[PDB]
């Protein structure tokens, strides 16, 4: 009873969560809930690996069922991990199955960082411990046989798709035992021998045996196919080949017997006895040349007892005339066994453990997305503001709408009343004074708190050179200097934003001291406030008049305009759609993703309306704009040029002036005050990893 | 053109 087995592929043990869990942190939250379940069940992995693949080789169901489920976890990882780029480094060891080289050795080895490369040599081994399982089994026995064969159609299903995506899977060549030809060679032999077992259980059922005869042939095929492709390319251990000639003929000489049975039925005595010769030939160079391998002797003695049995009928009785073989029809052949497909899971009872982990290919198009949508609502909020910036500007610079308020030249017009109001419910100076006051000491908090993290290293470090110096033998330690390089780099970055911070601040203070006076005026109660601004004539032209209507209306519509703006940055702001099940969607109905024409679609459908109706408002300020510049150049035709009236117009539009510079004055103070808060946050976990790390020491 | 605009870029950059 001898078949063909294959030997198990050594490899060499790795520390499988180690790339894994730091991937994982590096994805998720300190303590968040991710590692709670992530890094245990990378952990599991690891010990799932060495299990499967270090353990002394046990041809037991379950050891082939954790090197199975083993098989099915590192499948359904990959998705799941960056291995693709490669920057994600872990490193797989195997050996050659066969200790064959195409250079002159004894064995050869190979360590790749592919899990493509751990995959194929995991289902090879999953190929080879069940051909092993199916050599063993008893072939008297129903179950032996139904074991054997799912087994060796099952390393034939699994060799062969190692042979079909082998090289894909690698960069470079493969060792030969994995070589695409290699597995298809043992394919091949494992369909053979599956063939074989239908065909002893064809002949334990006492089936027809024109049955028999073709079932036998099949494997005849199989086994000469197998032999064939060994004949010129000797990739397989020494005892495959003579194996393979030995059953290549046995199973030819199976069948030409069952079918000379079939011949005496049919009174074909001539052709019984030629095919039983063909058999008793085929039988002694068996026994003879493969002795070593394989045991003919029943077979042999059979054969024998049918041939000198016919040939006494023939001989005296029938007088059949025997034919040659060439004139002898094929015999017929037919296949009961199919290499079976690998789809994990091949394992029984599969559970993924990262099943809720989330697909790097979607994470890559949830960030993408984002910098897509910042991106568009950034933009048009940017847009809109610089638009209401510009136009301010303009409305000031042209007395609008003071001029067109001011019908007795005595009194506040309304709308810097409106403002000044405003202006005092906000705190007035005291607001931008107190903001202004702080800011240096918010800056002073955060180049403290930077100066301690790169103290607490250097001192450190200083106690670390010293130590090396004087026990050289007993310190020995990667220097504490080479260490901190990368955070001290960190440093040298928030300094170099400090320093920018420490500008964008005098930028600030030179523009609040260079306003602050005119809004110390503008938020006096009104009647102070009205005795500072210099009285003038008013003229009647203003109860009626047409320019004043035409500008009031563009005025007012203008106005419009930027209030809306309000509702729009806010809508911009307050909405989303999360994408997760639009990426996952894509990805389980194809095979990749494209974000960009996703995204793009998406965000058009979330956002288009509103960046829609931004634009309107820039071309209708633009428009406005235009108008209300030539009909004011008119209004101004219409009023009066004298020093007193110039004198008031002056200080209306320093006052209107001095509302737009409180108002940018103060968002660009809360602004720098929520950068330096912000600063802190991150200067905090800064000078913590400053302090774990001097702590670790 | 807001003094704090480039600042408050290279934050998010690290944050």
């Amino acid at each position: 009873a001898t078949f063909i087995s294959v030997q198990l592929k050594k490899t060499s043990e790795v520390d499988l969560a180690k790339p894994l869990v730091k991937f994982i942190q590096q994805t998720y939250p300190s303590g968040g809930e991710e590692q709670a379940q992530y890094c245990r069940a990378a952990e599991e992995l690891s010990k799932l690996r060495r299990a499967a693949v270090g353990r002394p080789l046990d041809k037991h169901e379950g050891a082939l069922e954790t090197l199975l489920r083993y098989y099915d976890q590192i499948c359904s990882i990959e998705p799941k991990f960056p291995f693709s780029e490669n920057q994600i480094c872990l490193t797989f060891t195997w050996k050659d199955a066969f200790d064959k080289g195409s250079l002159f050795g004894g064995s050869v080895k190979l360590a790749l960082a592919s899990l493509g490369y751990e995959k194929s040599c995991v289902l090879f081994n999953c190929a080879a411990l069940a051909s092993q399982i199916a050599a063993e089994q008893n072939l008297d026995n129903d179950e032996g046989l139904k074991i054997a064969a799912k087994h060796y159609q099952f390393a034939s299903g699994a060799f062969l798709h190692i042979k079909e995506t082998v090289l894909s899977a690698l960069s470079r060549e493969p060792t030969v035992d994995i070589s695409p030809d290699t597995v298809g060679t043992l394919s091949l032999i494992m369909l053979a021998q599956a063939q074989e077992v239908f065909f002893l259980k064809a002949t334990r059922d006492k089936m027809k045996d024109a049955i028999i005869a073709k079932l036998a042939n099949q494997a005849a095929d199989y086994f000469g196919d197998a032999f064939k492709q060994c004949q010129y390319k000797d990739t397989l251990p020494k005892e495959v080949f003579p194996v393979l000639a030995a059953k290549h003929c046995i199973m030819q000489a199976n069948a030409e017997y069952h079918q000379s049975i079939l011949a005496k039925q049919q009174y074909y005595f001539g052709e019984e006895i030629a095919r039983l010769q063909h058999a008793a030939e085929l039988i002694k160079t068996v026994a003879s040349r493969y002795d070593e391998y394989v045991n003919v002797k029943d077979f042999s003695d059979k054969i024998n007892r049918a041939l000198a049995a016919a040939k006494k009928d023939n001989d005296f009785i029938y007088h059949d005339r025997v034919p040659d073989l060439k004139d002898l029809d094929p015999i017929g052949k037919a296949t009961l066994v199919k290499s079976t497909p690998v789809n994990v899971p091949i394992s029984q009872k599969f559970t993924d453990l990262f099943e809720k982990m989330v697909p790097v290919s979607v994470q890559q198009s949830l960030a993408a997305y984002n910098q897509r949508k910042a991106d568009l609502v950034n933009r048009s909020i940017a847009q809109m503001r610089e638009a209401t910036t510009l136009a301010n500007g303009v409305l000031a610079s042209l007395n609008l709408p003071a001029a067109i308020e001011d019908v007795s030249g005595d009194t506040v017009p309304q709308s810097i009343l409106t403002k000044s109001r405003s202006v005092i419910e906000q705190g007035g100076i005291q607001t931008v004074d107190q903001l202004i006051k702080e800011l240096p000491e918010l800056l002073q908090r955060n180049r403290e708190i930077l100066d301690e993290s790169l103290r607490l290293l250097d001192e450190e470090e200083a106690t670390d050179n010293d130590l090396r110096a004087k026990f050289k033998e007993r310190w020995q330690r990667t220097p504490s200097n080479e260490l901190y390089k990368p955070l001290r780099a960190e440093g040298t970055n928030f300094r170099t934003v400090l320093d920018k911070a420490v500008q964008a601040d005098g930028q600030v203070k030179e523009c609040y001291q260079s306003h602050r006076d005119t809004i110390v005026l503008l938020c006096k109660p009104e009647p102070e406030l009205n005795a500072a601004i210099p009285s003038a004539n008013p003229a009647k032209t203003m109860q009626g008049s047409e320019v004043v209507n035409v500008l009031k209306s563009l005025l007012s519509n203008l106005d419009e305009v930027k209030k809306e703006r309000e509702g729009l940055e806010n809508d911009l702001k307050s909405v989303n759609f999360d994408m997760t099940s639009k990426f996952l969607t894509a990805l389980a109905q194809d095979g990749v993703i494209n974000e960009e024409a996703l995204s793009v679609t998406e965000l058009d459908r979330v956002y288009g309306g509103l960046t829609t109706k931004v634009q309107e408002s820039l071309k209708k300020q633009e428009g406005l704009l235009k108008n209300i510049q030539v009909s004011h150049q008119e209004f101004s035709k219409m009023k009066q040029s004298n020093n007193e009236a110039n004198l008031r117009e002056e200080v209306l539009k320093n006052l209107a002036t001095a509302y737009d510079n409180f108002v940018e004055l103060v968002a660009n103070l809360k602004e720098g005050t929520k950068f330096y808060n912000e600063l802190t946050e991150i200067l905090v976990r800064f000078q913590n990893k400053c302090s774990d790390i001097v702590f670790a020491r | 053109e807001k003094p704090y605009k480039e600042v408050t870029e290279d934050l998010l950059h690290l944050n």
